């Protein structure tokens, strides 16, 4: 029931966590943040990071 | 990064 990413629907398929604890969606679907294959380290996502 | 697979 819970919704999550930037695309606001429910989880599915492999999710990736924004590393920033103030984040505002803290759950993404890889696709919608470009990923295939989870990235090595601590990653933060296209709201945190940008101005 | 925080990964996890959606549970069924
Ligand atoms: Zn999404
Ligand atoms: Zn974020």
């Amino acid at each position: 029931e819970p919704t999550y990413c930037l695309c606001h629907q429910v989880s599915y398929g492999e999710m990736i966590g924004c590393d920033n604890p103030d984040c505002s969606i803290e759950w993404f679907h890889f696709a919608c943040v470009g990923l295939t294959t989870k990235p090595r380290g601590k990653w933060f996502c296209p709201r945190c990071s940008q101005e | 990064a925080r990964t996890k697979q959606t549970a069924r």
